[PDB]
C-alpha cells in the first residue's frame, strides 16, 4: 500500500531525484513505463512509495493509482482494484465491463 | 487348450490390479477463464 | 474507562476492535472503518489504510 512512515527512510534523495526527473518527461513518450528491478527486500516498494507521495508528483498527476499484484492473483481483482483506486463503486461485476 | 489364454488373462488382470494398487495412495496423499 | 464522559468529551472517535485467537488483517481493517463511520464496502486491503 502507499502508506509508510518517511522517518526511517534512510537517504534516497538521489534515486528519488532521478526518478522524479524521469516522471517529468512523461509527455515526451506516448505511455512512459518504468521498472524497479532488484532482489527481495531491497527497497523497490519503498522507493516507489517515496516517489509518488511527494507533492510535485501529486500536482502533476490527477489520479495516482496503487495496485498490489502478488504471487497469487487473478485478473478481475486487479481490474476492480484499479476501479476502486479511480473512484468507481466496488460493484459486483464481470470482466468485459471493467475495461470499458 | 484354455491354458494359454487363461494365463494371458491372469497376467493382464494382475497388471491392472497392481497398477491400481500402487497408484491409489498418491491420490490419497494430496487433495486439490477466457473472456473478451 | 472509555464509557466515561470526560473521555468521551476528550476523544472525537473512540474505536473498539475485537481481535482474537483466530483473526485476519483485513477484517480488523474494515472493523476500524465501521467504527469510524465508513460504509462496510467489499474492498481490498491497500485501499483500507489509505
Ligand atoms: N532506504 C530505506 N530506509 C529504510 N527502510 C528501508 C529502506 N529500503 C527498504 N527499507 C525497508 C522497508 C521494509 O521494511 C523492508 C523491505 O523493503 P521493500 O521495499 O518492502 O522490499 P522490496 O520492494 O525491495 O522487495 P519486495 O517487495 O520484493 O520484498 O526494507
Amino acid at each position: 500500500s502507499p502508506v509508510y512512515d518517511h522517518t526511517q527512510v534512510v537517504g534516497l534523495e538521489g534515486d528519488k531525484r532521478k526518478i522524479k526527473e524521469w516522471l517529468f518527461r512523461s509527455n515526451d513518450s506516448q505511455l512512459l513505463i518504468m521498472a524497479f528491478v532488484g532482489m527481495g527486500g531491497l527497497g523497490k516498494t519503498t522507493i516507489a512509495q517515496e516517489v509518488f507521495n511527494d507533492k510535485e508528483i501529486e500536482h502533476r498527476f490527477e489520479r495516482r493509482i496503487w495496485v498490489s499484484v502478488s504471487q497469487t492473483f487473478t485478473e478481475e481483482q486487479i481490474m476492480r482494484s484499479i476501479l476502486r483506486n479511480l473512484g468507481d463503486a466496488s460493484v459486483g461485476d464481470d470482466i468485459g465491463t471493467l475495461l470499458r | 487348450l484354455q491354458y494359454k489364454k487363461s494365463k494371458r488373462l491372469q497376467e493382464i488382470n494382475e497388471r491392472i490390479t497392481k497398477i491400481k494398487s500402487q497408484v491409489e495412495p498418491y491420490f490419497e496423499f494430496i487433495t486439490p477463464d477466457r473472456w473478451s
